[PDB]
């Protein structure tokens, strides 16, 4: 694709840096609900109704299938 | 002034003179083509004389609505409406200018 | 960086371009395919080829003609269908050399080639060339000679160009007797270029040999049912009018009455006046009546019953010749007989050809139309005897048209070639070698004239080079032996008309193909 | 080409605030419902269907609750603390 | 860098926005910029083969497999099946120059094509595109007057046409018909200084019928002052060639009257039918007297007629000609100064024609008849006819003429004129580039870049000559330098010398300053575009 | 326009005479229908219909506000908020069945063109509340409101 | 079928030699007549052994001009060979016939059918100063049913068209007219309508429409007609019933639906002159005839028979009945081969010993 040829694809500028702050948002707003003494906890089916009860960001975070790199990022955080 | 572009000139056009310096413009919604009296109307006659005097009255139409125009003084005729090329060899026998079809606006 | 070999791609699907040496390539193999196409069917000892159809009647074609070899191909190659263009027009503009200038054009483009492998530029090849040709042109029209004033000269010039142009056909078989044909066809015609005064009928079985010019005319229509079969000097009256339940054309007529007695009055009224149409004809007083358009049953009853023969649905051409071979008017009014020329003849008779009968018209008044009828084994065989002779009466209407003839055999190409190859020891840089490539393709022509004979092509083109060189400027290619001669003796004779005119088309092919350094395609529909 | 990039992977949902607090209410009480009528000295028998052909009549509240397949989340919540009600003090599964 | 924008919102809800975006496509500021010049650096490329005598030409196919063989860069460019946005408007830049001009339009592509080849290290330097177009204005409107300063005035007088000859020949000059150069460069100024209005007027092209057809020699192209019809005599026993014709012009068929409106006559008995038969029968007679009685010796219809008319024109002495077209019929009364008539009554002999000889042409061995009128007294119509060995040729040739035509026109508009070979362009470059001294530290790159890529034609022009491009470019410039003659340019005939005034090398002001105008502006545009938004769904 | 037969009109010509005379006829008799509308003092002609070319022309040849209402519906209203009744031939009307109106003009508000029927006092049978508004939907919701 | 050029032409053969040699079949029909199958096996022969010659290196041009001249010889030999012969001369003229015959599938019936080929020839040709024959006067009527013994050699015409005057036939001194107009309503060739605007009108109408047909039939049957052929007509009915009823009340037998095709042939066997408006129709313009009768051929169809005529035509028409269609179609090309035998006997007036003895001679 044009004059780079490299078999991939390619975000440059301000497109990155709001996927990359979109990511980190999302991983926030995941757990964001679970935070300060009137928080709540989570439910977290493992896709065969194993299910997990959790409040603690951690087991949160390292349970769920993350694929942007930005946000393993912070998962691993 | 106002500027247009030329509009499906028909025959005998180019022997028209392309330049007037103080033209009395006709503004016309009419059209000058040997045609059907109207969409609705049967001619019937049963003699040859009839018959000759029907054709000769359809000219005569077409050309009482040419002599109009052309008496009026205008050397410009611009219509609405498309201007046949019986019309437009008229006007060019008189020297005059003609289109059809000029848009509305 | 070019459209194809850009990071970017700038094309719709589909279509593609060809760069400066692609091009070139596309270009010359294109044009070298269809002249080693077309060639092998040149000169005395050409073969023929088979263009077998694929559609769905599969029509099947024998031929040695050039230009029905190239129409009727598939073509892709923009080059190739250059050539084929050429070759048409060549036949449109006169009757012979198609495959002459085909084979020139691809010889000039095969040394072009050449050269441009030998890195020169093609504007220096393209100026070489126009120089050559010019060269070229000189020489062949200094090398014309006219026997137009002498009749007798005149007439041995025309049996030998007909001769000449039949050698390569399958007519060759019986060249003499088809030579006196196309030269009494032609002959005929009485100074009129009008070809298609010339009608060629094939009827199938007998052998070619018994193929004739018939003495007067041959129609194939038909007579009446209660007409006269047999009519001896006839006054013979040509129309184009109706007689097909003739309407009186005020479109809006209609007949409005209250009565079927009236619709009868009126049914006699019309019958009335188609017979006083046919009296008003019957007044020039006539024996046959021939009509361009149909005839109904009472107009060929009422010439029935004034025993005046009626043959109808004449078209066009049909009256056309009829008014050429018997010299009356092609009439639509009767009004004024006195104004009215009539055509004449000694005789008209059924004769039986074949399995079919045709109208035999003896002792015509003008004859200035001819009519040929060629007898064969096959389809295929008629076909190309048509198309063979054909050419011949083109060749002989155009020599009638302009009488100065050139040698062939290879004489004129040689001696253009000699003219060429003196003015390229003339002039410096790499010009001459492109007047020498154009000198070397056309000595190319008669070595492939040589080769198609099986005889040592080479060694007869080097004693036809030498033999010019010294000024012998009448020696060819004599194959009847496989040895040079002297055209002038043996009378092979061309029409200076169709060498020219081969000349510059090709040399004008060969210079706008090479002009060419990129081919762009759009996608095709 | 261009495959879609998003930070969490397919086939993973989320739902939040209300609805899930009502469906997991709902669904406690649908558990509820489905053995209400097995409490009590007059109450009716249930006949369940072994997936592997068993049939299991009976009155237990825990063996209908274990012999049932749920998918909700608190479904399988109630189920297990039925069971763990059952093996804690032996009777009451029905009623917790 | 493309796909739109995928996001998918913070909290994983569905963010969709433009319809079908995830299949759409596009590109943002300077990679679109470079898209862009690349895309017209690769047209420019494949046109400047094309340029000067040396040029080649491009064999170009349609769908349908026609081939045709061409020079002219507008139809080459029109006849190119492209898809990028960038090759379109180049497209169409070539067709502007064509419509305003009708020569140079393969050096507006180049010159476009190195506007923006300058452009693409100048952004590269770091320079907003905003800025390299005021720059390319600003050396655009210098060149412009440098360019009507060191203009030349040619007369146009019909006395002396050897400066209009000239002028024809240079534009003939890179056709492949230039092997009758000078017969087409006469016969192109003849046709229009015919038909032109003296008064700096218009010249109409549709007073100038150019036809061809095949066979014959390129040299046998003719100027025929009347009209070619491909028509013939009705009457295949009416004679070939009148002589002194009286012409009879007629819009009306040679049938019994018709009425537009729906008519239908009534027959309620045989008196009423022989009434109708005589009627018809005296109509014809009536109609063909009434030709004959003005006197006039050929008739003209344009809608066809039938047997009963075909034969008495014959038998009265009347050649006619039937179904002439419409633009044919009124060429052919400007011609023969004759009026058109609309039905036989209003004919008379004030409304006949004249033409000095009418005469029917064969074409060999064809069976295609053709009709010439010619010979008469001041005629105002032209007819130029093309022949050629094939159709491609005759094409071409057909094209070459016309640009010849329009160079004469342009020439007629104004008679300012300006040495080419690449001279006007080398002046241009060194008044850009004194000039970009005077100016501002800013803005100089811009003006010298602009004056590099005005530098382009005569490279080329030396490059398709077989020449170094860049020493002789070198010296032709230090040359002009040296002695102030702004007539030096590239010898790409190699004619010895380098002075255009002596080898008579000419071309319009107008020409140039609209090539520099049509390229500046369409560069501008090219250079202010930054996005792109392509459905990019590859739709069959 | 001219009002037409309701089975089939066919223009029976039998005579050159007839077929001369009778556009100017026609023409003559749309002019008169014309005149004898304006004569009553009427210079706006509001019509539920089609409007003939010649009818134009001569409504233009005597200075006539021609409106064309294509819905019934409106012609309604119009007739309510004026005054007048909607007639069933193009004769003439009478003083009962007289329009009248303060002002009648056209006016573009931002870029629609409008036609208002204005009256002076602030009274009549119907009102109009013109809805300004940057959006379609907010003007919408702004006229459930108003409802 | 075993004619050489009907398996040649039945047979698509998809290779330009062999469609060669078809269309040499056609050539050899068209002029000789038979002979068509040992044609092509000559030419398969030939090039059979220029297969052999140009392998042996022998351009295949001298090979060419070599078979001319054998051509040429053979000629000059078979011409040498060959034995004249006159057309008076009923024994050879019979025997070649017969010859012809002997290779098809009714070599049985020869017996009968070479007569019969011979009688068709002689009896519409002059026997003295004639060239060639028009097969096309020698019409054939293949009817289904009985056995090719059935076939016959009726001197005048038998028509396909069956008698719509269903009551008479076999009509005896038949005096024959043919006419090309219709027998309906008057109708002009211009657009014709009838306005009625009263009763009496509408009943006018029928009634002088009776009385027009009834004198169309008062015309016809004045002249002494009693046999009418009415040409087949389709933008106007030819026969209407009114009229077809009034001819029947006048003892007139009625055949309508005559094909425009067989105007000439029916005019030339009769002596009918064609009528195509009442005006003319006289009585020297009927076609006199001994008996004119429409006979069934045992329940296998009907057929129209007019024998004996007053100053005959040359023409003759052959009935050729089987008791499948695939043997009446043999027996038809077989026919048609015998009279092409006896035709090419009349010109060129040599007779040769067949066998295969020419052949032998040729190759010695
Ligand atoms: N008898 C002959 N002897 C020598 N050359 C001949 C003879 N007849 C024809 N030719 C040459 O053969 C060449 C090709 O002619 P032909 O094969 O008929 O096709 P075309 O005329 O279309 O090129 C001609 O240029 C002619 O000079
Ligand atoms: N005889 C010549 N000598 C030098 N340069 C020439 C000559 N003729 C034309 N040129 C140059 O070649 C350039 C291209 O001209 P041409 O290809 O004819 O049309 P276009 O300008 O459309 O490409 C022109 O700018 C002109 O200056
Ligand atoms: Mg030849
Ligand atoms: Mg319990
Ligand atoms: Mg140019
Ligand atoms: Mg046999």
């Amino acid at each position: 694709e044009g004059p780079l040829s490299v078999f991939g694809d390619r975000s440059t500028g301000e497109t990155i840096r709001s996927q990359n702050v979109m990511a980190a948002a999302s991983i926030a707003n995941i757990v964001k609900s679970s935070l300060g003494p009137v928080g709540l906890d989570k439910m977290l089916v493992d896709d065969i109704g194993d299910v997990t009860i959790t409040n603690d960001g951690a087991t949160i975070l390292k349970l769920l299938e993350v694929e942007h790199p930005a946000a393993k990022v912070l998962c691993e955080l | 002034g106002v500027a247009f572009k030329k509009t499906f000139s028909y025959a005998g056009f180019e022997m028209q003179p392309k330049k007037y310096h103080n033209p009395k413009i006709a503004l016309l919604n009419v059209e000058l083509e040997l045609k059907a009296e109207k969409d609705n109307a049967e001619i019937r006659v049963h003699t040859v004389e009839d018959y000759q005097a029907i054709v000769d009255a359809e000219w005569n139409i077409l050309y009482d609505k040419l002599e109009k125009i052309h008496h009026s003084g205008a050397k410009v005729v611009l219509s609405k409406l498309p201007i046949g090329d019986v019309a437009t060899q008229y006007f060019a026998d008189r020297d005059m200018f003609c289109a059809g079809r000029v848009p509305e606006e | 960086a070019s459209l194809s070999l850009a990071p970017v791609n700038i094309f719709k699907a589909g279509a593609d371009e060809e760069r400066a040496e692609t091009a070139r390539l596309t270009s010359f193999i294109g044009a070298i395919a269809i002249g080693d196409l077309v060639k092998s069917t040149l000169g005395p000892k050409g073969m023929d080829k088979i263009l077998l159809s694929s559609g769905r009647d599969a029509s099947l074609m024998v031929t040695n003609d050039g230009a029905t070899i190239l129409k009727n191909i598939g073509v892709d190659n923009p080059a190739a269908k250059v050539l084929v263009d050429m070759s048409r027009v060549q036949d449109d503009e006169v009757g012979d050399g198609t495959t002459s200038v085909t084979v020139l054009a691809a010889e000039l483009l095969r040394e072009a080639e050449s050269l441009i492998a030998k890195k020169i530029h093609p504007q220096t090849i393209i100026a070489g060339w126009r120089e050559a040709t010019k060269a070229a042109r000189e020489a062949l029209l200094s090398s014309a000679v006219d026997h137009g004033s002498d009749e007798v000269k005149f007439r041995q010039d025309l049996m030998n160009i007909a001769g000449t142009t039949l050698s390569s056909k399958l007519l060759t078989h019986h060249k003499d007797h088809f030579t006196k044909l196309a030269v009494e066809a032609v002959l005929r015609l009485k100074g009129s270029g009008n070809l298609e005064a010339i009608h060629i009928i094939k009827k199938l079985g007998g052998s070619l040999a018994d193929s004739y010019l018939d003495e007067g005319f041959l129609l194939d229509k038909k007579i009446g049912v209660n007409q006269p079969k047999r009519i001896e000097n006839a006054k013979i009256l040509i129309a184009n009018t109706g007689m097909d339940t003739d309407k009186i054309k005020i479109f809006g007529s209609r007949v409005r009455v209250d009565s079927t007695a009236k619709v009868a009055e009126i049914e006699h009224a019309e019958k009335e006046k188609m017979k006083e149409k046919v009296e008003r004809i019957l007044k020039h007083g006539i024996n046959c009546f021939i009509n361009r358009q149909l005839i109904y049953n009472y107009p060929e009853q009422l010439f029935g019953a004034a025993g005046v023969m009626a043959i109808e649905h004449a078209d066009f051409a049909g009256v056309e010749r009829l008014a050429l071979v018997t010299g009356g008017e092609i009439a639509s009014t009767f009004d004024h007989p006195e104004l009215v020329k009539l055509g004449s003849c000694k005789l008209i008779e059924e004769v039986m050809i074949g399995e079919d009968k045709l109208i035999h018209f003896s002792g015509v008044a003008l004859g200035e139309a001819c009519t040929i009828v060629l007898r064969g084994a096959t389809q295929q065989i008629l076909d190309e005897a048509e198309r063979s002779l054909h050419d011949a009466l083109c060749v002989l209407a155009q020599t009638v048209k302009d009488s100065r003839t050139v040698y062939g055999g290879g004489c004129s190409e040689m001696l253009m070639a000699h003219a060429v190859t003196q003015l390229a020891n003339r002039t410096p840089g790499k010009e001459a070698v492109a007047m020498e490539s154009y000198a070397k393709a056309l000595r190319m022509l008669p070595t492939i004239i040589a080769d198609n004979a099986g005889y040592d092509s080479a060694d007869l083109v080097a004693q036809l080079r030498a033999a010019h060189s010294e000024g012998n400027t009448t020696a060819g290619l004599d194959m009847r032996e496989g040895t040079i001669g002297d055209m002038a003796i043996l009378g092979i004779t061309e029409s200076f008309q169709v060498k020219r005119q081969v000349l510059l088309s090709a040399a004008e092919a060969a210079e706008v193909i090479l002009r060419v350094d990129n081919i762009i395609k759009a996608a095709p529909r | 080409g261009h495959r879609p990039v998003l930070v969490l992977s397919q086939n993973t949902k989320r739902e939040s605030g209300r609805k899930v607090q009502s469906g997991n209410i709902n669904a406690a009480k649908t558990i509820a419902d489905i053995i209400r009528t097995c409490l009590g000295p007059k109450s009716m028998m249930k006949m369940l269907l072994d997936p592997m052909g068993g049939i299991v009549m009976t009155n237990d509240g825990n063996a209908i609750l274990r012999e049932i397949q749920v998918q909700h989340p608190a479904a399988k919540s109630m189920i297990e603390i039925s069971r763990t009600q059952d093996e804690e003090v032996g009777d009451g599964t029905t009623s917790v | 860098a493309s796909m739109g924008t995928l996001a998918f919102d913070e909290y994983g809800r569905p963010f969709l926005i433009i319809k079908d975006q995830d299949r759409k496509s596009r590109l943002m500021g300077l990679e679109a910029l470079k898209s862009h010049i690349m895309a017209a650096k690769a047209v420019a490329n494949t046109m400047r083969t094309s340029l000067g005598p040396n040029g080649l030409d491009k064999m170009m196919v349609d769908k349908d497999g026609d081939v045709t063989v061409t020079n002219d860069g507008a139809t080459i460019l029109s006849m190119m099946d492209v898809d990028h946005q960038i090759a379109k408007l180049m497209v169409e830049l070539s067709k502007s120059q064509d419509d305003e001009i009708g020569d140079g339009t393969t050096g507006v592509v180049v010159l476009a094509g190195a506007l923006l080849e300058e452009a693409e290290q100048l952004l590269d330097r770091g320079i907003h595109p905003i800025r390299i177009a005021d720059g390319y204005e600003q050396a655009a409107r210098v060149a412009i007057e440098h360019l009507d300063k060191i203009s030349d005035s040619v007369l146009v007088d019909i006395k002396d046409t050897e400066p209009l000859i000239q002028t024809a020949k240079t534009t003939l000059g890179s056709k492949v018909v230039n092997s009758c150069h000078r017969q087409m460069a006469e016969i192109a100024v003849n046709a229009v200084l015919t038909v032109a209005d003296m008064e700096r007027r218009d010249v109409d092209f549709e007073l100038i019928k150019v036809e061809g057809k095949v066979g014959g020699r390129l040299e046998d192209t003719k100027l025929i002052k009347g009209v070619i019809v491909d028509k013939d005599f009705s009457h295949p026993q009416m004679p070939k060639k009148v002589e002194d014709a009286k012409i009879a012009i007629l819009t009306c068929p040679f049938e019994p009257p018709k009425p537009k409106t729906k008519h239908k006559l009534d027959v309620t008995s045989v008196e009423d039918y022989k009434a109708l038969q005589k009627y018809e029968k005296e109509k014809f007679e009536e109609m063909i007297q009434q030709i004959k009685e003005t006197g006039a010796n050929l008739a003209i219809c344009q809608w066809g007629f039938d047997d009963e008319a075909n034969h008495l024109l014959l038998q009265n002495n009347l050649p006619a000609v039937r179904w002439v077209g419409g633009p044919e019929i009124e060429l052919i009364a400007i011609a023969t100064g004759g009026r058109i008539v609309p039905r036989f009554s209003e004919l008379t002999a004030e409304k006949l024609g004249f033409a000095g000889l009418v005469q029917e042409i064969s074409f060999g061995t064809t069976k295609d008849k053709m009709l010439v009128i010619e010979q008469c007294k001041n005629s105002r119509a032209v007819t130029i006819f093309i022949r050629g060995g094939n159709k491609m040729i005759i094409e071409e040739a057909k094209r070459s003429l016309h640009d010849a035509l329009c160079v004469i026109r342009n020439l007629i508009r104004d008679n300012r004129v300006v040495y080419g070979g690449g001279a006007a362009e080398i002046s241009c470059a060194l008044a850009v580039s004194q000039e970009a001294d005077k100016c501002p530290t800013l803005e100089q790159y811009a003006m010298r870049a602009f004056a590099d890529a005005l530098e382009v034609i005569p490279m080329a022009l030396s490059e398709n000559s077989g020449m170094n491009p860049i020493q002789t470019m070198t010296e032709v410039r230090a040359r002009q330098v040296k002695e102030m003659n702004p007539a030096l340019g590239i010898d790409c005939l190699h004619k010895g010398t380098n002075d255009m005034k002596q080898q008579h090398v000419i071309e319009t002001l107008i020409g140039k300053k609209q090539q520099i105008s049509l390229a500046t502006q369409m560069v501008r545009m090219i250079l202010k575009i930054d996005d792109i938004r392509k459905p990019g769904e590859s739709e069959e | 326009d001219g009002m037409i037969t309701e089975t089939k009109g066919t223009v029976l010509i039998k005579t050159a005479e007839e077929l001369m005379n009778f556009s100017k006829g026609e023409e003559n008799l749309m002019d008169a229908q014309v005149k004898a509308i304006a004569d009553t003092g009427a210079n706006v002609v509001v019509t539920g219909g089609k409007v003939a070319d010649m009818a134009l022309h001569y409504a233009n040849k005597y200075n006539i506000m021609l409106v064309r209402l294509n819905s019934k519906w409106d012609l309604r209203r119009l007739c309510k908020t004026v005054g007048a009744t909607a007639l069933p031939r193009l004769t003439p009307p009478v003083l009962e069945e007289m329009g009248h109106c303060d002002s009648v003009y056209l006016s573009e508000v931002g870029d629609t063109q409008v036609v208002v029927f204005k009256h002076e006092k602030e009274d009549g049978a119907i009102s109009t509340i013109v809805l300004r508004g940057s959006t379609d939907n907010l003007m919408d919701d702004i006229e459930r409101a108003v409802d | 079928t075993n004619d050489g050029a009907t398996i040649l032409k039945q047979m698509q053969v998809l290779h330009p030699a062999a469609r060669m040699l078809v269309e040499l079949s056609k050539a050899q029909d068209i002029e000789a007549g038979d002979g068509t199958t040992s044609v092509v096996i000559i030419a398969g022969s030939l090039l059979d052994s220029c297969t052999k010659l140009l392998q042996k290196g022998i351009h295949p041009t001298i090979i060419s001009e070599s078979f001319q001249k054998a051509l040429e010889k053979g000629i000059e030999i078979l011409t040498d060979m060959s034995r004249p012969v006159e057309l008076s001369d009923r024994e050879t003229l019979l025997n070649s016939a017969t010859t012809s015959l002997n290779s098809k599938v009714v070599s049985q019936y020869s017996s009968l059918l070479s007569p019969m080929s011979v009688n068709a020839v002689m009896k519409v040709i002059d026997p003295a100063t004639a060239t060639s024959v028009d097969l096309r006067d020698i019409k054939i009527v293949k009817k289904l049913g009985g056995t090719i013994d059935d076939c016959e050699l009726v001197e005048g015409l038998v028509l396909t068209q069956k008698v719509s005057n269903s009551g008479i036939t076999r009509v005896e001194k038949a005096k024959i007219g043919l006419i090309q107009f219709c027998l309906s309503a008057p109708k002009t060739d211009m657009d014709n309508q009838i306005v009625v605007s009263d009763y009496a009108q509408m009943d006018r109408v029928l009634r002088e429409e009776r009385a027009y047909i009834l004198n169309l039939v008062k015309q016809i049957k004045k002249t002494g007609c009693n046999v009418l052929l009415i040409q087949k007509s389709i933008l106007r009915d030819a026969l209407s019933d009114l009229a077809l009823h009034f001819l029947n009340k006048m003892k007139i037998m009625v055949i309508k639906d005559i094909e425009r095709e067989d105007i000439e042939f029916i005019c030339k066997t009769i002596g009918t002159k064609p009528v195509a408006h009442i005006d003319q129709f006289t009585a020297d313009m009927l076609g006199s005839a001994e008996l004119a009768e429409e006979v069934n051929l045992n329940g296998s169809g009907k057929l129209l028979k007019i024998t004996g005529c007053a100053s005959p035509g040359k023409t003759v028409t052959i009935v050729v009945r089987g008791s499948n269609k695939l043997v009446i179609e043999e027996a038809e090309r077989s026919i048609h081969d015998a009279l092409c035998v006896i035709r090419c006997l009349v010109k060129k007036r040599a007779l040769i010993a067949g066998g295969g003895a020419p052949e032998i001679e040729l190759a010695l």
